[PDB]
């Protein structure tokens, strides 16, 4: 996977030290992810024999984060944030609505191929609540129940997200509600 | 309620899905673990229908892609869990009454079922 | 040297040395898991907690013996109902998500997490006495499954000290296995299938309990059925 | 006025998030058209390194990534001249629910951060700076990227700053979704691509950080703040707050309030201004807030809480602690225990799983209970049980985390002892009321 994009290798290498080679563990899984969509096992004995461990210790490192996913997921791996602050401004309700709506847990992809979905902790934009993360890119903040079914349809006939039209108007580090 | 009878009722089946697969995409089946409260069951009454606790789908190294187990008869809050180990992902089948088997308000068939061991079965199964 | 008072006892004892070792060195005793001989200690297990005193003035919070240093003329309470509440807590949360195999697991009466319930656990708060707290259901995952021809992996059993991933990292130096997950989710397992070097029968050894076994005598006899015979082994120079 | 600042004043100088929300803030541009690296630039030729830390000692800087910690005095325990290298790691995980301070200091005004750590670097001895930012902050990855480059480009980054014969730079690393990994020394393992467990500190990171070297590790907005002190003096600085916590501070707000967000205001302002003159007062009646964090303890819906200087001591004998600034208003309209059902569920998923107590205590023991009782299952001893756990638990786990979850149940039983006791005696759920639109 990594003999294709060695630029990539030198410069990320360079940001650690010599003996700080497993720094680039993190940096390393982290593309594979935005690349395939989840990282399957022969990714992970690659990049242990770069950066010059065991096949045992990345695996371990890996398996610790919560964006890192190990089986295949949708195009549009909807991730929803779970915690208090999000669920006062109705967070559980809107986990309800969408998974009873494509009929998908965690674990599964919707069957047309690009929707799944994950509860996650504060993804720290509160003041904006309820708030939901794509795939790795801007959050979706403010998902009121008809903000959401136009994110979904956007998606669902392959708008790029970052420009879909959502109803209605959110603010930045300071959110007026009516 | 009653529901724990027929939540078990629904661990069997589960089970047998399991079985199904397993023979049919011709990966191990492995028991896991009986019961205490069947072991250790003495003189004492036992009408549950297995005695089975805990099942999984390993692969050819033995290590599973899938794992399945139903809380014991004396513990409180009975639920039936799927667990996809080293893909962090969990599962918690209840029992309501007349919708059936369901991860909250989605309905758990054999056929969702399938889909998640198929899943798991390529993603996650080493050998 | 430096004196240390233990409990109602005194002690020489050299700079460097662990509170664990200096409480032991005074004669007394400490629930004691995650930390071993000859590997690197670490507070994990959180069993070895003490009461310490350094001028008395009793530190606000407990302390783990195991990775806390001797101060001159310093005291250690192994003994305070504050201690040993504490402590059967302690083998509380641990016993908590534990299997139930006693009789069928081949660890025994070889086994520290077994020694150290009936030692230190079960409080007595001063009729009927409670036994078990927790009534839920117990953690359920990979049983009975072999990690190479001559170790078998009980991830049910595994307590999380960390006897085993660290001391293939800092003795032989082939780090073979590793923890996986996260929370209460996380678990021993291996990436490096055979089991690779040549010294992965002395994890066998110290695993506290009985999820790391030795397979090639899988189930033969309980422990104390057993004839020991010291001797040496004869197969090379060493 | 005649004495101290400490509200809606008229003498208070917005300075961090002076120009966030400001069209084009993270231009190398904008931030050199408003005096850019000016102060940077003056504090390096003048003022020696010794010299930038008495500055920083004075102005009472007291760390805001939660900790409180009097920062100047940390920068006092790095080894003076000893030839290794050493290390600055800005901590951009900002992770900590209803906390979200750091993000638009990241997105849109960046520069300021790098001229902070630059004086940072600079008064440690440290050459080489690290930012490891959540995984999940995109924008604020991009920027800071960005910015970092900009900065590199026109020699404001790397080689030979100024003229001067200091050499300065930065580093972005990403995370990868673990709250734990804001614990500095859980940081600093993650970073080092280990698994982030926190370390044994008894080996101090001043003398054993980042690859056995001398590290010194930073909040976002501590950072970010030692750039107006070093520009206009410690006194300034100190012209703040209270009389153990001076300076501004960023604070933002969140829950049913009329208009959530951050609000910079200086060190003791009142709650009452907040989450009034500010937010826009609620819009449900409330039953109580939570100070700091979310690991700080809630405190009741009363008027002597909502007249209590906002301080790192008003707060401190008040029960809770001032922990990041971020207060929650939390909706009568909503069960208490749910509440904490949900922030302690949240703290079970996050446990780095080292410990016996907080991987089996909080995680295992502490998020079941809720669960039986917030269902209606409950029975009296169970409250009594999760009562009694706390104790087990907070005194000894390897790190904070594990406090960081007791405290706010604690200090939920204490004010509402009665509301657990009420579901679990008439065998009710928590109420499920109608919260989004
Ligand atoms: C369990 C735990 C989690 C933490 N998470 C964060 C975090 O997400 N972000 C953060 O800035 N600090 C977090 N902290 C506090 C860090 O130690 C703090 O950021 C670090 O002290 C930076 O130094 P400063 O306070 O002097 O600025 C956490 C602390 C603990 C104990
Ligand atoms: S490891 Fe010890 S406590 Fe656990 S089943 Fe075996 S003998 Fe019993
Ligand atoms: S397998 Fe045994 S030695 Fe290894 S961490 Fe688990 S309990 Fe400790
Ligand atoms: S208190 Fe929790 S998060 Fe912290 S070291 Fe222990 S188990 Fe890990
Ligand atoms: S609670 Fe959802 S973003 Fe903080
Ligand atoms: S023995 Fe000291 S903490 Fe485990
Ligand atoms: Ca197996
Ligand atoms: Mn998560
Ligand atoms: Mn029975
Ligand atoms: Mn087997």
């Amino acid at each position: 996977f990594f003999d294709d994009k060695q630029d990539f290798l030198e410069e990320t290498f360079a940001k650690y030290p010599p003996e700080g080679r497993r720094a680039a563990i993190m940096p390393l899984l982290r593309r594979v992810q935005q690349e395939e969509g989840w990282i399957r096992p022969e990714r992970i004995e690659e990049i242990a024999r770069l950066v010059g461990t065991t096949p045992t210790e990345v695996m371990g490192v890996a398996s610790f984060y919560s964006y890192y996913q190990f089986v295949p997921t949708g195009k549009y791996h909807l991730q929803v944030c779970a915690t208090l602050s999000c669920k006062l401004a109705g967070a559980e309700e809107l986990w309800d609505y969408l998974t009873e709506t494509l009929g998908i847990g965690p674990g599964e992809v919707t069957p047309d191929g690009l929707f799944s979905v994950q509860k996650v902790e504060c993804l720290g934009s509160c003041h904006t609540a309820p708030v939901i993360q794509v795939n790795d890119e801007p959050y979706v903040e403010c998902v009121t129940r008809a903000r959401l079914e136009a994110l979904l349809a956007g998606l669902r006939a392959g708008k790029r997200l970052e420009e879909i039209e959502l109803p209605g108007k959110c603010g930045h580090h300071v959110h007026e509600v009516e | 309620a009653s529901s724990e009878r027929e939540l078990y009722e629904a661990w069997v089946e589960l089970l047998s899905w399991m079985r199904e697969y397993a023979q049919a995409k011709g990966v191990r089946f492995e028991k896991e673990a009986d019961f205490p409260d069947f072991i250790y069951r003495m003189e004492r009454p036992y009408d549950l229908p297995t005695t089975i606790m805990t099942a999984s789908l390993s692969d050819g190294l033995g290590e599973p892609f899938l794992l399945a187990d139903v809380s014991p008869r004396h513990a409180k809050l009975k639920r039936i869990g799927l667990r996809l180990p080293r893909a962090h992902i969990h599962l918690h089948a209840h029992y309501e009454p007349g919708k059936g088997l369901v991860t909250g308000k989605i309905p758990l068939t054999k056929e969702r079922f399938f889909a998640l061991a198929d899943r798991a079965r390529e993603a996650l199964a080493f050998a | 040297m430096v004196r240390v008072k233990v409990n109602d006892r005194i002690v020489e004892v050299p700079p460097g040395t662990s509170v664990m070792d200096a409480v032991f060195h005074a004669g007394y005793d400490v629930p004691l898991f995650c930390s071993e001989k000859h590997l690197s200690p670490i507070g994990a297990c959180r069993m070895c907690l003490v009461r310490i005193g350094l001028p008395i003035q009793w530190q606000p919070k407990l302390a783990a013996s195991c990775v806390t240093a001797v101060a001159d003329g310093m005291v250690v309470d192994t003994l305070s109902d504050v201690v040993r509440e504490a402590q059967a807590g302690m083998v509380e949360f641990t016993l908590l998500n534990h299997p139930l195999d006693c009789p069928t697991c081949d660890k025994g009466g070889a086994c520290e997490l077994q020694d150290r319930t009936v030692e230190y656990g079960l409080y007595e708060k001063y009729e009927l006495p409670v036994y078990t707290r927790f009534e839920f259901t117990r953690r359920h995952v990979d049983k009975h499954h072999p990690l190479s021809p001559f170790v078998i992996l009980d991830r049910e059993r595994c307590i999380h000290c960390k006897r085993c991933v660290r001391y293939f990292e800092e003795v032989p130096g082939d780090e073979v296995l590793d923890f996986i997950e996260r929370g209460v989710h996380t678990f021993i397992g291996t990436m490096d299938f055979g089991l690779p070097s040549g010294f992965s029968g002395n994890i066998t050894d110290i695993c506290p309990v009985g999820a790391l076994l030795d397979l090639t005598a899988r189930f033969r006899a309980r422990n104390w059925e057993m004839e020991e015979t010291p001797t040496t082994c004869a197969l090379c120079p060493v | 006025t005649g004495p101290i600042l400490s509200g809606l004043d008229p003498r208070f100088e917005r300075t961090l998030y002076a120009h966030v929300g400001k069209e084009g803030s993270w231009t190398l541009d904008y931030y050199l058209r408003h005096g850019g690296y000016e102060t940077a630039k003056r504090v390096l030729k003048e003022k020696t390194p010794d010299e930038v830390i008495e500055e920083v000692k004075r102005s009472g800087l007291r760390g805001r990534g939660g900790a409180g910690f009097p920062t100047g005095l940390k920068w006092s325990f790095m080894p003076k001249d000893d030839g290794k290298q050493h290390y600055l790691i800005c901590n951009a995980d900002e992770s900590e629910p209803g906390s979200f301070k750091d993000r638009y200091i990241l997105e849109d005004v960046p520069h300021l951060l790098i001229e902070g750590m630059i004086l940072a670097g600079y008064a440690i001895r440290a050459t080489v700076g690290y930012i490891y930012v959540r995984g999940e902050y995109r924008r604020a990855a991009d920027r800071l990227e960005q910015a970092i480059k900009e900065a590199r480009a026109r020699g404001y980054l790397g080689k030979n700053l100024f003229g001067t014969d200091f050499s300065f730079d930065l580093h972005v690393h990403r995370g990868a979704g673990a709250y734990i990994c804001g614990e500095e020394t859980a940081l600093m393992n993650s970073l080092e691509g280990l698994r982030a467990n926190p370390r044994l500190k008894p080996p101090f990171p001043a003398q054993s950080g980042l690859w056995g070297k001398p590290t010194t590790i930073n909040n976002v907005e501590t950072l970010a703040s030692v750039v107006p002190i070093m520009e206009r003096g410690a006194d300034w600085f100190a012209q703040m707050g209270t009389e153990q916590s001076k300076g501004m501070k960023l604070y933002q707000i969140s829950g049913p309030v009329k208009r959530p967000g951050v609000y910079e205001l200086p060190m003791g302002t009142t709650f009452r201004e907040l989450i009034y003159e500010w937010a826009g007062g609620p819009l449900e009646p409330i039953q109580a807030i939570i100070p700091g964090g979310s690991s700080t303890p809630p405190l009741p819906f009363t008027e002597e809480v909502l007249d209590t200087p906002m301080s790192y001591e008003h707060l401190q004998a008040k029960g809770s602690m001032l922990g990041t600034g971020g207060v929650i208003l939390i909706p009568e309209r909503v069960s208490m225990v749910d509440a904490m059902w949900n922030l302690t569920r949240f703290y079970a998923h996050e446990s780095c799983g080292k410990c016996t107590p907080c991987r089996e205590g909080v995680a295992g023991f502490m998020v079941n209970l809720f669960a039986k009782i917030g269902t209606g299952q409950g029975e009296e001893k169970d409250v009594e049980n999760l009562e009694a756990l706390l104790p087990l638990i907070e005194g000894r786990s390897f790190c904070p985390l594990a406090d960081a979850a007791v405290w706010p149940v604690k200090g939920s039983l204490r004010h509402f002892k009665d509301q657990y006791l009420a579901l679990a005696r008439e065998k009710r759920p928590v109420p499920r009321p109608s919260l989004w639109r």
